[PDB]
């Protein structure tokens, strides 16, 4: 029994927002974000709650802002720690068309700004490393896809212009037939992939989802007899399309996912991406949501749709079990 | 001066083939005689084709018929951005092309019908596109919105209550005539089971000549289209008032025809001819435009109005002292040559604004939620180019659209 | 607009055959002769179903997919069997083998290519493509398998036009074949997640429905097939015609699926009266929903009356008021309030053409989408498992190369397919 662990992120104002003369309509403090509808100023402003919020609508000089570092020391870590424990895990970005959902998973990979997804490789790698005991062997074997309009595409195989078929195993649940799973002993290996996935994707508002995930597999070796306990965590880290048809059914049907566990069948079926995630949603999984939000008077509606399926995301529950 | 109009939607369009028809039928010009004004589009071709196979045929230049061969939809979204959108453009040109050739004009009659696909998505673009392009004219647009119980497309709210905040925010005065509570008329004032989509459509067709028609045309009091949104709206909220018209008798059964003024304006208020199913159940008008036409003596109605500002029963808003705009117009009502309608020598062509619809939109916002509440047919709109966004943020939208029409009365 | 049928399998093509001819004189078209047609408009949206060469040879646009030559080839050499281009048939005179997994993998699977080929040929034909129409039975090869397959490239081919199938869902009572629930729970699996609206039959529903609502005492199967292609020409065709209020199969679509699985529907045809006798004509309008809505008359297997309704879509096309065909409609939703669904204020669609079916006054084909279906992929998924367990006659697609997990796979979804369904009914 563990809940959806859920963060809301405010970036600082984009090119259109500037132009627009766009007021800050988002408040935060503590735990607690509130909304401003600038259509009616006098109405109560909205608050929710949330396990974590990102005030990073300024800069670095802030005392209050929160970095690239920050996010990720904080929610990053906690999911890293569940990974080592033997917990699958995942996070996922939700939010607006352009609220800062790549920035926070993927970031950039120059100075100061990468995201979620390389420092937890970094640390991943970094932790393995700093292993002092013999009997604890590791393998990390890494899967980077693309979705769109229900078609999966192999990022660590571009050579390929077929889209996988992503099936059910009879016993094993949900799986993407043929997608590649390269087996990686260093950060930089894993990181080339990073980067060669992230170029071959499309290709300016995206509609597409990209998962990278992570088979963490501790070996346990025994000294007496010579069996060695398997304990293997999968690490799912998703990058979702913004929210505002083919090339929208999985975001849609994320929502109802979304609602559907949070008021509790469910259309997990009804989408590649509801199909594939269906035991992070619901499972065996230790999962976090990261909301990007839009700091603008322009984009209320958008901005309070998120932060009103972040907080149904709060709601979800899902009984974990250690894989060992 | 001119009034272009645009025949959105199959029924906006058979309703405009009716209307239109009504004209020409009180003009003198017969089949090919001058020149239209207006323009039809739709995504589905056959329908527009039915004016360039059936009657009227000629009377219309291929250039004012835009047609979308592809598909029509029944879903906003699709006709709206999607496909709606590729064809758009051309009609625009049309409606500009249209409004350029004219002399000083005042804005363009559209027609459309509320829960469609070309009807409702398309024209909120369409009307969107024009009150950019001539904010400095009236965008009345007479609609056909969605049955109080007997509907017909299955998602039709998601389609109207995605007309309605598109739109809202871009036309000067919204007509409108409730297709159910049409068929009461044709039921209780008419007698007749058998009403063909062809009559409901002569009806408005009727209402309708009573607003342009013969209202640009010369009277003892008349009044312009501006008139109306000024004397019609209290405020910027596209107000939709509600269509009426008086001597609905039937050509054949009854009759007492001369029924004098007194009679066929107290026939406008009693909520069973209004062509709307938002039976005056608490809403208080707060500004009626009575059209009248035919031989009608002014003193008569400024009496037979009197009489009725003391009815009470008929309750105005507070905030409003007099809301009784009269048109009087000379030349008589002009029927169909013998489909139904009597054939009077003078009716009434009430429109008004009533905190009736306080009702009509509530109980046609909460069907929406019910499906929304599930996603219904969500995914045939999502995988159109929409989102959560324009479902969720129209339906707030309308929201304050029920606290409007409820905060402009129930109080003093 | 346009449409390009296809006649999967034997069935699918036996239908085939008395699909295009009713179709064709419901558009006066002769074996090869042309446009003889009664009148002038059944001819104005021909389009949908045929190509101009000639100028009297509109030749119907379909395709015609079978492992078994004998078969094509007493359709081909009957009645208007000889209209066809002979381009259109597209044989496999391989062992058109009774296997899902013959007819998908390892037979079909070459004849594939040789098929695709002329669907592009068709589908690039002229004007707009709309859909595809697909005929075929959900227990046999070149049927469950082969069909499943043409679709699932078709839907990868153009995801944007539409996929009606007609299915002959394995009769309960009595099966006419032994693998059945393993030829179809294999294609329903691909079904639910390709085609957009399906039109499930039932050989046994049509009995009945067509030796107790006509008092038909030797329903060969030309009938049966004949009251079937009745419906699916009301249903597309017909719409392809004026209306006062007209539709066309994605509104259909458009007003028919709540929820993406594609669901399946139940068709049900209007005057359905016996010969001579009951000609009552009783068919001022009420009479038709009194037909339609009836239990019985459903073609499918379900009877409605055993769940909820999501959509349901009267299709008439006979000059009616819209008035008494809006009210209707109504009192029928109310005097059923019970089973008719909630969350959707008006689930019914009610659409209205204009000319009706050649020698009638009028009609209205009936499109279900009742969470009754439930009760008959259960039927199916239940066969299955009782045969399954054992492997019964499981050899015979395994040693056709096929695997132990492609039947789980399937029975799941397809059995999950029966769960989700039921979301509704509650
Ligand atoms: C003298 C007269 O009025 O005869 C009728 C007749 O007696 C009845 C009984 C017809 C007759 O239909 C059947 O007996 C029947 C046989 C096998 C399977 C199904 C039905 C009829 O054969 C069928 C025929 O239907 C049509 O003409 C429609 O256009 C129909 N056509 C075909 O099915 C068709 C048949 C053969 C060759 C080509 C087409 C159609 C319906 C929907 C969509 C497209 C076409 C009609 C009115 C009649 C006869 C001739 C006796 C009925 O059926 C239809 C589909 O109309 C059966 O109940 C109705 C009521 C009709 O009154
Ligand atoms: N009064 C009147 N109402 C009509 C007429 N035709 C249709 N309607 C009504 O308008 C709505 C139907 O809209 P549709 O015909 O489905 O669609 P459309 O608006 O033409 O556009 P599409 O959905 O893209 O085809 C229903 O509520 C009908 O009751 C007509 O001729 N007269
Ligand atoms: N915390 C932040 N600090 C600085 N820049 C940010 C931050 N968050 C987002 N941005 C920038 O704002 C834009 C939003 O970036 P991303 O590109 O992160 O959006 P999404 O990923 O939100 N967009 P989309 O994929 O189109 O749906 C980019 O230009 C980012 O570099
Ligand atoms: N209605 C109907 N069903 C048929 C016809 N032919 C076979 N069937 C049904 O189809 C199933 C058998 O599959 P079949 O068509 O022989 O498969 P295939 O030929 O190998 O693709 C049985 O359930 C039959 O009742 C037909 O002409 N009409
Ligand atoms: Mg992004
Ligand atoms: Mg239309």
């Amino acid at each position: 029994g563990a809940s959806v662990k859920v963060a809301v992120r405010v970036r600082p104002f984009n090119s259109r927002e500037m132009s627009r003369d766009s007021k800050c309509i988002i408040q935060m403090s503590g735990s607690t974000t509130t909304i401003v509808n600038p259509k009616q100023p006098k109405e109560t402003p909205k608050s929710f709650s949330f396990d974590y919020s990102y005030w990073s609508h300024t800069s670095p000089e802030d005392i209050n802002y929160a970095s690239q570092k920050q996010v990720y020391r904080d929610i990053g870590e906690e999911m890293l720690q569940h990974a080592f424990e033997g917990y699958n895990v995942c996070i996922f970005a939700y939010g607006q068309t352009g609220a800062g959902k790549s920035y926070t998973m993927m970031g950039k990979q120059e100075k100061d700004q990468q995201g979620i997804i390389p420092q937890l490789c970094e640390d991943l790698f970094s932790r393995i490393n700093d292993t002092t005991n013999d009997n604890m062997s590791y393998s990390v074997e890494v899967s980077y896809m693309e979705i769109y309009c229900e078609r999966v595409r192999d990022l660590l195989n571009p050579k390929n212009k077929g889209n996988l078929r992503v099936r059910e195993h009879p016993l094993l649940g949900p799986y993407v037939e043929d997608l590649s799973k390269l087996a990686v002993t260093s950060y930089n290996d894993i990181q080339d992939l990073m980067d060669s996935g992230n170029k071959a994707r499309t290709v300016t508002s995206s509609r597409s989802h990209a998962v990278f995930n992570i088979i963490f597999t501790q070996k346990r070796h025994d000294a007496e007899t010579n069996i060695t306990t398997e304990k293997v965590s999968k690490i799912s880290l998703v990058d979702l399309a913004g929210s505002e048809a083919n090339i929208n059914k999985s975001l849609t049907t994320l929502g109802k996912v979304i609602s559907a566990l949070a008021e509790m069948f469910i259309p997990y079926r009804d989408s590649v991406l509801t199909w594939l995630l269906r035991e992070n949603l619901g499972g065996n999984s230790r999962t976090a949501m990261v909301a990007a939000l839009s700091p603008a008077d322009i984009n209320y509606d958008e901005t309070l749709s998120t932060l009103r399926y972040a907080d149904r995301a709060k709601q979800i529950r899902n009984t974990v079990s250690v894989n060992l | 001066r001119e009034c272009i109009s645009i025949h959105v939607g199959q029924a906006g369009v058979q309703i405009g083939n009716a209307c239109w028809e009504l004209y020409c039928l009180e003009h003198g010009i017969q089949p090919d005689g001058h020149v239209p004004r207006a323009v039809f589009v739709d995504l589905e071709p056959t329908v527009i084709d039915e004016v360039r196979t059936g009657t009227y045929r000629q009377l219309f230049h291929p250039e004012q018929l835009i047609t979308g061969k592809e598909d029509a939809a029944n879903n906003y979204a699709r006709g709206h951005y999607t496909i709606g959108k590729e064809i758009i453009d051309l009609v625009l040109d049309r409606i500009r092309k249209l409004a350029d050739q004219c002399t000083g004009l005042q804005g363009f009659s559209v027609f459309h019908s509320f829960g469609g696909g070309t009807g409702s998505g398309f024209t909120s673009l369409l009307m969107e596109r024009l009150s950019v392009d001539y904010g400095k004219k009236s965008k009345l647009e007479f609609s056909i919105y969605p049955a109080p119980q007997v509907s017909t497309a299955v998602v039709e709210p998601y389609n109207s209550i995605l007309t309605t905040h598109t739109t809202l925010e871009h036309s000067d005065c919204a007509f409108m005539v409730d297709n159910e509570a049409i068929y009461d008329i044709c039921r209780r004032n008419l007698d007749i089971e058998r009403p063909t989509y062809t009559n409901l459509n002569r009806l408005i067709g009727q209402i309708v000549s009573s607003i342009t028609a013969s209202l640009r045309f010369d009277g003892a009091l008349n009044v312009d289209l501006t008139e109306f949104q000024t004397n019609l709206v209290p405020y910027p909220r596209a107000h939709f008032p509600l269509a009426t018209y008086a001597p609905v008798i039937s050509a054949e059964k009854a009759y007492h025809e001369q029924l004098s003024v007194a009679e066929i304006t107290n026939a406008c208020f009693e909520p069973a001819n209004q062509m709307v199913k938002c039976d005056p159940r608490h809403g208080k008008y707060m500004a009626c435009c009575l059209l009248y036409r035919g031989d009608v003596v002014p003193k008569d109605v400024n009496a037979a109005i009197a009489t009725i500002k003391t009815k009470r029963t008929i309750q105005f808003v507070d905030w409003c002292p007099t809301g009784f705009k009269v048109g009087i117009n000379y030349e008589p009502p002009t029927v169909v040559p013998g489909g139904d309608l009597a054939k009077v020598q003078r009716a009434v062509c009430m429109l008004s604004n009533t905190t009736a619809i306080a009702e009509a939109w509530a109980r046609l916002d909460h069907k929406f939620d019910l499906m929304y509440a599930k996603r219904a047919f969500v995914h045939w709109y999502v995988g159109e180019g929409m989102e959560e966004g324009e479902f969720s943020e129209a339906r707030e939208d309308m929201a304050a659209l029920e606290k409007d029409y409820e905060e402009v009365g129930v109080d003093s | 607009r346009e449409i390009v049928h296809i006649q999967a399998g034997q069935c699918g093509n036996q239908i085939g055959a008395k699909f295009w001819e009713v179709i064709s004189d419901e558009h006066g078209i002769d074996p090869t002769g042309s446009y003889h047609g009664d009148s002038d408009l059944q001819l104005e949206r021909i389009n949908v179903y045929y190509n101009e060469a000639a100028g009297n040879k509109y030749v119907p646009r379909a395709i015609l997919v079978d492992l078994e030559p004998g078969t094509m080839d007493s359709v081909r050499s009957g009645p208007f069997g000889q209209i066809f281009r002979p381009d259109n048939f597209v044989f496999g005179q391989s062992g058109a083998g009774n296997n899902w997994a013959k007819g998908h993998y390892t037979e079909g699977a070459e004849l594939v290519d040789s098929v695709l080929d002329v669907v592009r040929k068709e589908s690039e034909s002229c004007d707009c493509l709309q859909g595809f129409q697909l005929t075929h039975s959900l227990g046999g090869g070149t049927g469950s398998g082969m069909g499943t397959l043409l679709i699932s490239k078709i839907r990868e081919e153009y995801p944007d036009r539409i996929m009606n199938t007609f299915s002959v869902v394995p009769s309960p009572k009595v099966s006419d074949t032994v693998v059945e629930p393993y030829n179809a729970t294999l294609s329903v699996h691909q079904l639910v997640e390709n085609t957009d609206e399906t039109y499930c039959i039932d050989n046994e529903a049509l009995y009945d429905i067509c030796f107790r609502t006509l008092k038909l005492t030797t329903p060969t199967y030309g009938d049966l097939n004949h009251l079937v292609s009745a419906t699916m020409s009301g249903v597309t065709t017909c719409l392809r015609f004026p209306g006062q209020l007209n539709a066309d199969l994605r509104k259909l679509a458009v007003n028919m699926v709540p929820f993406p699985r594609l669901h399946f529907f139940m068709p049900g045809f209007a005057p359905l009266t016996s010969r001579g006798s009951q000609q009552y004509r009783a068919l001022t309008v009420p009479e038709l929903t009194q037909q339609m809505f009836d239990a019985k008359n459903m073609m499918a297997a379900c009877d409605p009356r055993h769940g909820r309704y999501l959509t349901v879509a009267a299709v008439f096309r006979g000059r009616m008021s819209m008035k008494e065909v809006d009210e209707q409609m109504l009192n029928v939703q109310n005097k059923n309030s019970s089973y008719f669904v909630e969350w959707i204020p008006n689930n019914v669609k009610t659409a209205v053409c204009d000319i009706p079916p050649r020698g009638l006054k009028m009609s209205a084909t009936f499109i279900g989408n009742s969470t009754a279906i439930q009760e008959l992929f259960k039927r199916i998924s239940e066969q299955f498992t009782a045969m399954f367990r054992r492997k019964a006659f499981l050899h015979w697609y395994t040693g056709e190369g096929m695997d132990e997990m492609e039947f789980t796979e399937a029975e799941s979804n397809m059995n999950d397919l029966v769960s989700e369904y039921q979301q509704y009914q509650d």
